[PDB]
């Protein structure tokens, strides 16, 4: 070789030597997708932890998340969900105080669980109108019969947690939100990915802290699957 | 009666010879699709390796007359071959924890540890104890390490602190298929402590205990054996690997 | 409103073009093919004197 | 893009300097570094350089044990004189080049600093001393004792201009490419072995010392500088 | 009213309809079952170019044949020397969804865009010696899908909006703006002679516009789901079209036609990347199958196949000189073919 080849050989090991730093940086860094929607709380929950895309970088036990709003795109998005193929988690927030616009965020986790290059991703579920959906229930103007029948038929499960005991006839309202996400989750792509649910608040702290542990579990199950364990 | 021992030894240990020839012939054929390019194959193909070289000198072992001539270069060669292959054990079971357990950080490289605790380690305690003690290699009447004075602990003491960990860690990854089947539960933790006992070498406790003598042989010769199917052809990712090369071998 | 005004104008646009038949420009395409055939080192693999690669 | 330097003056025969050169507006840690030496009413002579980070540094056979270093985050090039032998006496200049497909070594010059002091593939130029008349035409002729010729293609002869009381400028790369922001009356064409360097319409701002290099061995060879006496 | 709209925008679609089946007398194949095989074409991976960390989205080809750019969706832009498997550059970005990028016939500045629907210029012959963003283009709000190099100064994008943009590089601003698409734009094909441009969308059409002030001049329909790749003939008298069909389709510019389609019932995956030979005989398109396929284009059958990816193939490319084929895939690797 000549001269200047030697030197551009240089010059690529020289990139290869920064690319791999960034590679360690981007192994380390798991990537988060926020899909919710115009009625939920997502601007907030990005606010309470702080066109195009928007990146919110934070960190929790020393392990760096990126999560990354979708903003100024349209109402389409069967494009560009393929660009998170490798993303870590999709945290799908839903707003539980509109029921009317309930059935539309139904109709959009599906179109998110049921969807090729995400088969392998798991979502994280942010009901995040608590303190909201308890100011409706304990009024009489929230009727959930009324926008949803077939609530009658169904008892809050065994696996019931009133955190500071709540109340009666809201923790069953949360719960009946939370069954009918996790039976659009449950009757199709067993053993590949799973639905993490959480009820939150938007300005409740610690949200960061379900992420990670859902991601903790997300990471633990693929690892378990890279070897022949389950 | 030392009779059957020997012959179940013999056909086990011949078996686990060509099992692990396959598994490294398809780790090398399979090199190229990302999927099979990480630290955990890596510690598998070793760990083969280790282990083949292991059984074909104890192989070679049942035969070779004994003396001082050969026995001595092949009673030290099988001792940085059943350590450096009890090191790789404990390296499988460390890369475990670092990922089933501590499932952050796991991602990141670090070939350097993992080729330190084996092929590395193993060469130091095999130097020490040929400087402690080198007629302690030769023994008598069968050609192996000193099963007679204190020559035997520079294997045992290693061995029986990874089978103790290798256990341990093991519960933990135990426990947490428990929880994770505790969303069947007798089915997937069976199945996982079965795909575990080859590669973290809890078969092995039967040799400190010793019935149990047929079991250890058993057990220990067809290491190659179980090596091969849960981690060549019971496992996913090679599978899909091995369909994906085959095809682009056929259309190529 | 005037969406339909819109394409009602790009449909008159797109409809007022001399379109040739396609027995024609199908032997077009083939001529150019046989042409700009040897320049082409894909097609006939050039020997390992002229191949950068 | 400003490359200074300075760290000369009167130094004894003792042998012991340091000379430094300091830029501005670059990329100096993804830049080559060069230093080269002029002596008073002499020819060019290649010093020194250092590579993309570090790594890579080649010597003069005279030179050889005037060690150099780098400073990437101050962005200074550092120059240790061990030895202050007559023959040293030479005008310093720092010479910025980076090695890359289609790039232009020996861009921008600082401007030296002098310091007076009390197989080497040989280039020819032997006219010194061409007579020209503004609005004609000048011709100049290197020759190159081996072929620079690489057999990737690639000439590797370089022209610069040295107006009087001013740093070398880039002209002519490997022969044939011309410089950024030189007037394109200058043209470089030769066949191996023998080049030529031509200019059209003289417009008075040519007038100075042209120069030939090599650039297939690391030892850099310098012509001999031909003058335009106008 | 709107119905009287509607039936005659229907009554026009009806005549060009018509049109086009009136002048069409011969298909492709039956003009050409009499030309001599292409034979099995048989390539192999000369060069293979690894350092990306991520997928590779998209990747084009110098005007000089021998440098690459390559987009990664870690947020790089990779500029390799193909002949000696240099990296020549390697460009941070701001963002770090990147699904297009570009190489300016010139070789002096770089185009990239991507979710962050800004097209953003990188100059990379300043007097600062590091490639440097030299001016980025806002004005979409979607994301930027394809973008294409005129001249220096100006640039042709397709973003996620269902529209095209011309861009004025020294301005900052749009042009020309291209309206008439009901998706989301995903490639758009220059011609040789730059004044016009076809672009396919995922409303199932490819339309083709005029550069220099103009509109969409044709449309050509017929694929049966979205079209994420396109190329123009040599020629630039036609273009090849591919799909998440399992179908690239050859469209004649002068007859506003499908001349072919290049199809087999073995292949059901999608087609991301689409590009021709120098000659125009050999169509290439990479697959979700992770190969490419290499077809007569005259004879519509199945040429060669070159099989060594292990993840989606997402970008193709033939050099201007017809040298190598270029193929980028999602398992961060671009592989070079001839
Ligand atoms: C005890 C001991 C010390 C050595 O350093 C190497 C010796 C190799 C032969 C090995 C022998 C082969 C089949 C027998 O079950 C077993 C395992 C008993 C323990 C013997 C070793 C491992």
């Amino acid at each position: 070789l000549s001269a200047e080849d030697k030197a551009a050989v240089e010059r690529s090991k020289m990139i290869e030597k920064q690319l791999q730093k960034d590679k360690q940086v981007y192994r380390a860094t798991h990537r988060l997708l926020l899909l919710g929607a115009d009625n939920s709380g997502k601007s907030t929950i990005v606010k309470q932890m702080r066109s195009g895309i928007f990146e919110t970088k934070f960190q929790v036990d020393k392990v760096n998340f990126h999560m990354f709003d979708v903003g100024a795109q349209r109402d389409e998005r069967r494009k560009w969900i393929q660009c998170f193929n490798d993303v870590t988690a999709i945290i799908f927030v839903v707003d539980s105080s509109d029921y009317n616009r309930l059935q539309e965020a139904l109709n959009d986790f599906k179109s998110i669980w049921n969807n090729r290059w995400l088969r392998t991703i798991s979502v994280i579920l942010f009901l995040n109108k608590q303190d909201l959906l308890a100011e409706k229930v304990l009024a009489g103007k929230s009727k959930i019969e009324d926008y949803f029948p077939e609530f009658a038929r169904y008892t809050t499960p065994e696996d019931a947690t009133p955190e500071p005991g709540e109340d009666p006839r809201v923790t069953r309202a949360k719960y009946f939100i939370r069954d009918e996400f996790l039976r659009i989750s449950t009757a199709s792509g067993d053993g590949r990915h799973y639905c993490y649910p959480h009820f939150t608040c938007s300005v409740d702290t610690e949200n960061a802290r379900r992420i990670f542990n859902d991601c903790r579990d997300i990471i633990q199950r693929m690892h378990l699957r890279q070897y022949e364990l389950l | 009666h030392q009779v059957a021992l020997s012959s179940i030894s013999y056909v086990g240990c011949s078996l686990s010879v060509l099992c692990l020839v396959a598994t490294l012939v398809t780790f090398a054929v399979l090199s190229s699709v990302s999927t099979i390019r990480n630290q955990r194959y890596h510690i598998h193909a070793n760990l083969s390796f280790a282990v083949l070289v292991a059984q074909v000198l104890l192989l070679i072992s049942f035969r070779l007359e004994p003396g001082t001539t050969p026995c001595q270069v092949m009673a030290v060669l099988l001792h940085y071959f059943f350590l450096s292959a009890f090191a790789w054990m404990l390296v499988e079971g460390l890369h475990l924890y670092s990922m089933v357990i501590k499932v952050f950080g796991s991602e990141d490289s670090k070939h350097r540890y993992y080729y330190g605790m084996g092929w590395g380690f193993p060469l130091l305690i095999c130097i020490i104890s040929l400087s402690f003690a080198m007629d302690s290699y030769g023994t008598s009447n069968n050609c192996w390490l000193s099963l007679a004075s204190g020559a035997i602990w520079a294997f045992v003491a290693p061995a029986l602190f990874v089978i103790v960990v290798n256990i341990g860690i093991l519960i933990a990854v135990t426990r947490v298929i428990s929880q994770i089947s505790a969303d069947s539960a007798f089915k997937l933790t069976a199945k996982a402590v079965a795909v575990l006992l080859p590669i973290l070498g809890t078969s092995w406790v039967f040799g400190v205990l010793a019935v149990f003598q047929y079991m250890f042989a058993t057990l220990n010769s067809l290491q190659g054996l179980f090596i091969f199917l849960f981690h060549c052809l019971l496992n996913s990712e090679v599978r899909a690997a091995f369909k994906h090369k085959t095809k682009v071998w056929s259309l190529t | 409103i005037a969406q339909a005004r819109k394409l009602v104008e790009q449909l008159k646009m797109e409809a007022n073009i001399d379109r040739i038949k396609v027995s024609k420009a199908a032997a077009d395409l083939m001529a150019y093919c046989e042409a700009h055939a040897k320049e082409d080192p894909l097609l006939t693999p050039v020997p390992a004197s002229e191949n950068p690669f | 893009v400003q490359l200074v330097e300075s760290g000369g003056g009167l130094v004894q025969p003792g042998g012991s300097r340091k000379l430094s050169c300091s830029a501005s507006g670059f990329a100096f840690s993804s830049f080559g570094m060069h230093w080269v030496r002029q002596a008073p009413e002499k020819g060019l002579e290649w010093v020194a350089y250092i590579s993309s980070g570090s790594g890579t540094i080649y010597y003069a056979d005279t030179v050889k044990g005037f060690t150099i270093s780098r400073d990437d985050p101050k962005n200074t090039l550092f120059l240790q004189m061990t030895s202050l032998r007559s023959e040293d006496t030479a005008m310093y200049y720092c010479v910025r080049s980076i090695y890359y497909y289609g790039s232009s070594p020996f861009d921008f010059w600082g401007q030296g600093t002098t310091l007076t002091v009390s197989s080497d593939i040989v280039m020819t130029q032997a006219t010194s001393s061409v007579p020209v008349t503004p609005g004609e035409s000048v011709s100049i002729s290197c020759r190159s004792s081996k072929s620079l010729l690489h057999s990737n293609g690639n000439t590797y002869l370089y022209w610069f201009l040295q107006r009087p009381g001013q740093s070398p400028q880039l002209l002519i790369y490997r022969m044939s490419n011309l410089a950024s922001g030189v007037p394109d009356r200058f043209s470089g064409s030769g066949s191996g072995t023998a080049f030529t360097l031509t200019i059209s319409r003289l417009e008075a701002e040519d007038v100075g010392v042209y120069y030939c290099m090599q650039h297939l061995e690391y030892p850099l060879t310098f012509g001999a500088g031909t003058k335009l006496e106008l | 009213e709107l119905d009287q709209l509607r039936q005659e925008a229907e009554q026009l679609k009806n005549q060009i309809r018509d049109a086009r089946k009136a002048c069409a007398d011969a298909t492709l194949s039956q003009i050409t079952n009499n030309i001599d095989p292409v034979g099995r074409i048989q390539m192999r991976t000369r060069r293979t170019l690894r350092g990306h960390l991520a997928k590779i989205y998209a990747m084009h080809w110098g005007t000089d044949s021998r440098l690459l750019v390559s987009a990664s969706q870690d947020g790089k832009l990779i500029i390799w020397d193909s002949y000696t498997t240099n990296k020549v550059h390697a460009i941070p970005l701001r963002s770090s969804w990147v699904m297009t990028c570009a190489y300016a016939p010139s070789g002096n500045y770089v185009a990239c865009g991507g979710l962050d629907n800004i097209c953003s210029i990188y100059n990379l012959k300043t007097r600062e010696g590091n490639v440097r963003v030299s001016r980025e283009l806002a004005g979409h709000t979607g994301y930027l899908s394809c973008c294409r190099f005129l001249d220096d100064n100006q640039i042709v994008t397709s973003s996620g909006d269902t529209t095209c943009a011309l861009w004025d590089i020294e301005t900052g601003q749009q042009t020309t703006t291209f309206t008439g698409h009901t998706g989301d734009v995903m490639s758009l094909s220059l011609a040789p002679d730059t004044r016009l441009f076809v672009s396919g969308a995922c409303d199932a059409s490819a339309k083709l516009w005029d550069v220099r002030e103009g509109m969409c001049r044709q449309t050509f329909t017929g694929h049966e789901s979205d079209i994420n790749a396109i190329c123009f003939f040599p020629n630039g008298n036609a273009f090849a079209t591919g799909s998440d069909d399992a179908t690239c389709r050859l469209f004649d510019l002068r007859a506003d036609q499908e001349l072919m389609t290049y199809s087999h019932d073995n292949i059901i995956c999608g087609i991301t990347s689409v590009s021709f030979s120098k000659s125009g005989r050999l169509l290439l398109a990479g697959y979700d199958d992770f190969n490419c396929n290499v077809w007569d284009a005259l004879k519509a059958d199945r040429a060669g196949v070159l099989a060594g990816h292990d993840n989606r193939v997402s970008c193709l490319g033939v050099t201007d000189d017809g040298m190598a084929v270029a193929t980028g895939s999602w398992d961060s690797f671009l592989k070079i073919w001839n």
